[PDB]
């Protein structure tokens, strides 16, 4: 921290996880704050830089209590920064996984219309 | 303290540095606790004493503060008479036009003060001898003052002197020509009172006389006769009626500060870089630095910040041999 | 062995850096001009026993120069010097002695009152009775010295070491 | 300010009293004072302030009177660390312990030793330097020829300096070195044992730095060769001199370097050090290496001074040779040096003064050779048999043997337990000592079958002291309270405990001796866990005689704690509630004791009972959500009507307390309390103390977890004043509170 916020950003992601895994920890023992937590979730990850790699590790430490169904839209936001920084494999199985069918492997039959936004995003 | 120092050092060249040094000094002083405000006003007076001619501009604030601070206190009033002297040294050739600003305190001060601060009037009256130039305008406000304070038994016998003898040194370089005649019959008056004051009476006399010779020969009948009652004579009726060097640098003291070889742990280390630091403000060549050595001891930041500029000196300073060691 | 520290204070412009120059080389000047602080180094040999002093020579304080606080811990001995040819010295001398004796604590310390300029036989202003009467105030121990006058610049140094040595035991 | 003057006169005068207690309570007493009370003002006021405590120093150092230059010595004591090392606190208090350490009274010297050393540790800029000079005075002190005294003194200011403050002392270690061996010889005992002490403690500082150092340090070379200079019979016959003296230094020496080398070893003495009274151990590889090089040079040297008969001698033969087993178990094993060690040890046992360390290490040497041991064991268990009394019969055991039973069962202990069912009877037969209750304590951690034996057996002990009865299937009170503590805190069963509380209920909570209401309330307190536990846990299970016990033994407890004066029996009665407790608080009655014990005079008392009561909101809104809105109707006026800030910290403190244990009620009354403290917190003026924006600061946090879905309206307003708080960087305003606050707004 002494020199630069930019290189101390990468202490920041790890303030980051570990202020959101206190917030699993909360997430776990209140019902009712289960949903104002997750929208904060959602909001600081807003506010997060758009780092493929960050991103994953924040995601991973979300996922301990929050199935991806759950936040659809987050894991929307993140195969599309994936697909934006190249990584065209890890937005297609993550798509994939949010769908939960492959369309590549139902190339003969339409897409899964049950979740359109997924669809859209695939 | 080590601004003063500096300036002590750049006596001839710190002229460069005013802008900066000079303005927020004054804010400090203002708000200040009252002993550390003392303390700065005594530095003050030095700085003024080596900015002499430079300090013009900043003049008129100084004196507003003063102006506000002058409480009849006998230690700041000390310590502001002092500021007086060294600025109607520096002044001297406009502090005319701030001295009525000044008046009042110092007439305020010779009616008031019937205490000790009465030994503090004689240290003002030291300064009035100063204002030479700059008092030939308002010596009729200030000189009634000094009369009735060595015309008044009442104030030491001591103060009685310090404006006897005041008046004495005005009288070399000031106008006594139209009233002062007025004020030879205290003078007179005094001479009927005590032979200590009868002496330098009779020596101040003589001089106000010196001055006043021709319009003196017109009324000095009764002058001479209250004289020869008490018997004395002098000449003059007779003669009517006919910039710093570099400190030395300790090579053994560098070398030893920097013989880390036992220093292990965090804390040891830091300890080391601290003492070294300090060493090397301590033994720099540059006055300026050893100056500010004391803060840098108080006040670790200070020795981090000129760590670089204390090496360079000594580096500068050391014997190819010793800059390889 | 032996070692010691001694701080030598006074108003400036006075014997202080010309004094301790003068015992640690044996030559005196006009250089040297008013200093920050100085750090000197000398063995001794008193009461055939070795000692090693480091001198230093102070910032000369007037009569409201805060008193620093580097010399009120390690220094364990005091010369207190004003020039014989200044009466203001000699007042700065008395009000400096006063700040360290608040400073320093109660602790019996000590102190060595030294006039320095005695050679100035044409323009002293302070004699031998007044730095004498006002060292048996302090109950300090007093000097003359001037200089030039090395060897006894030399036993005022002795002096102050003797003055610890003898009341450190009792 | 004249008001604080004339408290310095009566501190002065308390501390001028020769009463040690007096001395102590004054002292704290001003302590407090400058804590708190001084903090209120400026930092120039500050120093003059200390001027004049210095003014007070003198006037308790003036006299040469041993007391009242304790009664100063205490005072810089208490000054020093507990505000800001100032310059003229460092540079008076440093001149004023300098005079002293010369002195004659060796009590005198250790404080003023100790108080250097916390002068050291001030932490002033200045340090760096001040301990440089001190350090070097007191080796110059070493380097005198005479003047026992200095050297005394010389030597334990060294060891403070070293153990308080090891920065600077590492620095001046290599010079220390040199004298402090010359020190070390001294023919007087208490220098000699000081300065092995101040060894210890710069050996300690060479250790914790010795693995980051790529060079071997000589430094414990050289302390073994004069180890061995002082064991030459050359060098012995240097007259003037008790070779006793010199055998002593060598073998203290020696304990050192073991005890740096083998700090296994000195973790097993820490064992025993803690048992018999009811810090961190590092080695050193260039010693261990040196010591294994050496240790049979070592074995010879200690078995050959063994024989003698110097009582201190023996005291540091015994000390240190189980150091070296438990350095070395198998050169004692296989050399056989052990029989020499368990024949001396039994054959030093049999004198008083030896044979106190003598059983301790026993107990070492045990646990060092944890298999040979066996051997020997059919002659240690009878001495010890014989120093507990036999069934027959002032008979007073010394509570080291005790010790050494606990750790001789850590090895031995399985095969043991068949003899130590023997040795029960006659322990509880010597009558109660913390000490034994410890090593029971210890002996039922080992082996169950010994547990339930010490279990019946110390009931049937405490049937006999306490009750006055015999067990079924005046009265010294320091016993009473061991007792008693020992049957709250060790673990027991059966129904003859329910009696005990029942008769302490009765005849012990109302004793009128002071501690023993305290320990009685603690004890029973205690003693209800497992009844309760199985009444609210185990429903099923439920005796309503023991709910009735519960409530009865409960009630006077209440009763207790709202009826006698003084506060500490209320505190720790109140500290004493539970969880458990709750389910049968609920009541009216006891409700209302609580209720009553919260308006209590004391401060601390309030802020429990306010914690409890919030804690009981749960179970029966009914009585206590009333009380709970009038008393915050009460706190409201007084923080916004009370003119003391003292009131002011004490509302916020149990609005605090209220909303972190009753937040429910404070859920729809989350407006106008927030409302209130941001008013506090715009209050132009600030209180004496900082304290009331902390407890404001901490009751936003508290509101804030639960309430901070509807707070996300009013985040912003507090938020700023909260940023000029912490952008204020003179205000302290316990920051970790104020940080503490902002993270759990942003949270919640
Ligand atoms: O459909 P999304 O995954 O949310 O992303 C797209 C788009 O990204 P693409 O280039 O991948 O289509 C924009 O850029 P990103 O924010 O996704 O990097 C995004 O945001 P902006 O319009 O602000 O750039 C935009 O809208 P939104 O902010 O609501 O996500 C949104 O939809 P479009 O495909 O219609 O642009
Ligand atoms: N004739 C004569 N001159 C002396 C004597 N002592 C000092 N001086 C001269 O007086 C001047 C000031 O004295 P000095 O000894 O240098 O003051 P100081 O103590 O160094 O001044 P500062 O550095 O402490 S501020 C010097 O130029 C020095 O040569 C003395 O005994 N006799
Ligand atoms: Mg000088």
């Amino acid at each position: 921290a002494g020199e630069s916020y930019s290189r101390a950003y990468g202490a920041m992601v790890s303030c980051h996880m570990l202020s959101e895994l206190e917030e699993v920890i909360q997430y776990k023992l209140v019902p009712e704050r289960r949903e104002i937590i997750r929208q904060i979730w959602w909001e600081r990850l807003q506010g997060c830089q758009r780092i493929v790699e960050d991103w994953q590790k924040i995601l991973m430490v979300r996922s301990l209590v929050v199935s991806p169904h759950e936040d659809m839209r987050t894991w929307l936001k993140y195969a599309s920064l994936c697909g934006k920084s190249g990584r065209l494999a890890l937005a297609h199985k993550t798509l994939v996984l949010l769908l939960g069918v492959d369309p590549s492997r139902q190339l003969d039959h339409p897409l899964p219309t049950v979740h359109p936004q997924v669809t859209y995003a695939y | 303290q080590a601004i003063t120092f500096i300036f002590k050092s750049l006596g001839l060249k710190c002229v460069q540095f005013l802008p900066q040094v000079m303005p927020t000094f004054l804010n400090v002083i203002r708000v200040c606790d009252g002993a550390i405000r003392e303390f700065l006003f005594q530095q003050l007076g030095m700085l003024v004493s080596f900015v002499k001619s430079h300090i013009r501009p900043y003049m008129d604030e100084i004196v507003t503060l003063m102006r506000e601070f002058w409480v009849m206190n006998t230690s700041i009033q000390s310590t502001i008479i002092l500021l007086i002297e060294q600025i109607v040294v520096a002044l001297g050739g406009e502090f005319k036009l701030y001295l009525p600003q000044l008046i009042p305190h110092m007439l305020r001060v010779f009616m008031h003060d019937n205490s000790p601060g009465r030994i503090v009037s004689i240290k003002l009256l030291a300064a009035i001898q100063l204002f030479g130039a700059n008092l030939d305008d308002y010596l009729h406000l200030l000189l009634p003052p000094i009369v009735k304070l060595f015309d008044a038994p009442e104030a030491p016998l001591p103060s009685r002197k310090a404006a006897l003898e005041t008046v004495d040194r005005l009288t070399e370089s000031l106008d006594f020509t139209d009233y002062a005649s007025r004020i030879i019959h205290p003078i007179v008056r005094t001479l009927d009172q005590s032979p200590e004051l009868r002496s330098t009476a009779m020596d101040t006399l003589s001089s106000l006389v010196f001055q006043l010779g021709k319009k003196y020969q017109i009324f000095i009948p009764m002058v001479n006769k209250v004289l020869v009652r008490h018997r004395i004579n002098h000449q003059r009726y007779d003669v009517l009626i006919c910039p710093m060097k570099k400190l030395h640098v300790s090579t053994i003291n560098l070398q030893k500060a920097w013989g880390a070889a036992r220093r292990v742990s965090k804390d040891d280390w830091l300890e080391w870089l601290r003492r070294l630091s300090l060493e090397l403000l301590k033994d720099s060549s540059s006055p300026s630095l050893r100056s500010c050595w004391a803060l840098a001891q108080a006040y670790n930041p200070m020795a981090r910040d000129l760590f670089n500029a204390a090496f360079v000196s000594c580096w500068s300073e050391l014997n190819e041999d010793q800059q390889d060691e | 062995s032996k070692s010691r520290k001694i701080a030598i204070l006074g108003y400036r412009s006075v014997g202080k850096s010309s004094l301790t120059i003068q015992f640690v080389e044996g030559q005196f000047v006009d250089s040297y001009d008013p200093t920050i602080e100085n750090t000197f180094t000398k063995l001794i040999t008193v009461n055939g026993q070795e000692y090693h002093l480091q001198l230093v020579d102070t910032a000369g304080q007037d009569e409201y120069s805060i008193f620093p606080q580097t010399y009120s811990i390690d220094i364990n001995g005091y010369i207190l010097v004003y020039s014989v040819t200044s009466i203001k010295s000699f007042e700065v001398i008395k009000v400096i002695h006063g700040k360290l004796l608040d400073m320093v604590g109660k602790v019996q310390i000590p102190i060595m009152l030294v006039g320095n300029k005695k050679d100035l036989h044409m323009e002293r202003v302070i004699s031998y009775e007044e730095g004498k009467a006002l060292a048996e105030s302090w109950n300090a121990a007093f000097l003359e010295s001037s200089a030039k006058e090395n060897q006894t610049a030399v036993d005022v140094f002795r002096r102050i070491i003797l003055e610890a040595e003898k009341m450190d035991g009792a | 300010t004249s008001s604080n003057v004339s408290v310095l006169q009566q501190f002065a005068s308390g501390l001028k009293s020769r009463n040690e207690e007096t001395r102590a309570k004054a002292a704290k007493e001003l302590q407090h004072y400058v804590t708190m009370e001084l903090r209120e003002m400026s930092q120039e006021e500050s120093t003059r302030f200390y001027d004049q405590l210095n003014h007070h120093i003198f006037e308790l150092v003036s006299s040469s009177d041993a007391n009242e230059r304790k009664g100063g010595i205490l005072a810089i004591a208490s000054l020093i660390g507990v505000e800001g090392g100032n310059a003229t606190r460092i540079g008076r208090f440093a001149n004023y312990l300098r005079n002293l350490l010369p002195s004659n009274d060796p009590v005198v010297m250790e404080m003023a030793s100790k108080a250097i050393g916390r002068l050291a540790m001030a932490g002033d800029t200045f340090t760096a330097e001040y301990v440089e000079f001190e350090v070097k005075r007191a080796l110059e002190w070493l380097g005198a020829d005479r003047n026992e005294g200095r050297r005394h003194a010389a030597v334990l200011v060294l060891r403070e300096l070293a153990i308080s403050v090891p920065t600077f002392f590492f620095q001046q270690v290599q010079p220390f070195f040199d004298n402090i061996f010359v020190a070390v010889w001294d023919p007087k005992q208490a220098i000699r044992e000081g300065a092995v002490a101040a060894l210890r403690a710069c050996l300690i500082l060479t250790t914790q730095r010795e693995p980051k150092e790529m060079q071997k340090p000589q430094w414990y070379r050289h302390t073994f060769e004069e180890a061995e200079k002082g064991f030459d019979e050359t060098l012995a016959k240097e007259k003037g001199m008790n070779r006793d003296d010199r055998i002593h230094g060598a073998l203290l020496i020696l304990n050192e370097l073991v005890r740096i080398s083998s700090m296994e070893g000195e973790r097993l003495r820490e064992e025993m050090e803690e048992i018999t009274q009811q810090s961190t151990l590092v080695e050193s590889r260039c010693c261990r290496d040196l010591m294994e090089e050496k240790f049979d040079q070592v074995c010879q040297w200690v078995l050959k001074c063994r024989n003698s008969k110097n009582s201190l001698i023996q005291m540091t033969i015994l000390n240190l040779l189980p150091r070296l087993a438990a350095f070395r178990p198998s050169a004692f094993t296989d050399t056989q040096y052990l029989q020499d060690t368990m024949n001396h040890v039994l054959s030093c046992v049999k004198k008083e003064k030896e044979r106190t360390a003598a059983f301790q290490a026993l107990g070492l040497l045990s646990v060092a050779v944890r298999s040979e041991f066996k051997v020997y064991l059919p002659r240690v268990l009878d001495i010890i048999r014989a120093a507990l009394p036999p069934k027959d019969f002032a008979m007073q055991v010394d509570a080291t043997v005790f010790t050494c039973i606990s750790m001789l069962a850590r090895a031995m202990g399985p095969g043991i337990q068949q003899d130590i069912k023997e040795l029960l009877e006659p322990m509880l037969a010597v009558g109660l000592s913390p000490a034994l209750t410890a090593v029971l304590y210890d002996l039922s951690r080992q082996i169950p079958q010994l547990k339930k034996d010490i279990q019946d057996g110390l009931l049937k002990m405490l049937s006999l002291v306490l009750m006055h009865k015999p067990l079924r299937h005046a009265s010294d009170v320091g016993s009473i309270t061991l007792a008693l503590r020992t049957l709250g805190s060790f673990e027991f069963e059966g129904h003859s405990l329910t009696q005990f509380v029942r008769h302490c209920a009765d005849h012990f909570l109302n004793s009128e001796h002071k501690e023993i209401r305290m320990e009685a309330a603690r004890t029973c307190s205690r003693l209800l866990t497992p009844s309760i536990h199985l009444i609210s846990g185990h429903a099923h299970v439920v005796s309503q005689t023991a709910v009735q016990v519960v409530a009865d033994v409960l009630s006077k407890l209440l009763v207790v704690g709202i009826t006698d004066p003084d506060p500490d029996i209320r505190y720790c009665v109140l500290a004493s509630l539970d969880e458990r407790f709750d389910a049968h608080l609920a009541q009216a009655e006891n409700l209302q004791a609580l209720f009553v014990a919260l308006n209590d005079q004391v401060f601390e008392i309030r802020e429990l009972a306010i914690c409890t009561v919030g804690r009981l909101s749960s179970m029966n809104p009914a009585f206590v959500m009333p009380f709970l809105r009038k008393m915050l109707i009460q706190i409201l006026t007084e923080l916004e009507h009370s003119g003391i800030g003292r009131i002011k910290e004490q509302s916020a403190r149990m609005l605090g307390h209220l909303v972190s244990n009753a937040p429910r009620l404070i859920r729809p009354y989350m407006e106008p309390i927030l409302k209130a403290l941001i008013l506090k917190l715009k209050d132009p003026d600030p209180d004496p103390n900082p304290g009331v924006i902390n407890n404001v600061l901490a009751t936003i946090g508290e509101l804030a977890q639960v309430s901070g879905l509807e707070m996300r309206k009013w985040v912003d307003e507090l938020f700023i004043i909260i940023m000029d708080m912490l952008q204020d960087s003179s205000l302290l305003a316990k920051r970790q509170v104020a940080l503490w606050t902002l993270g759990q707004l942003v949270a919640s």
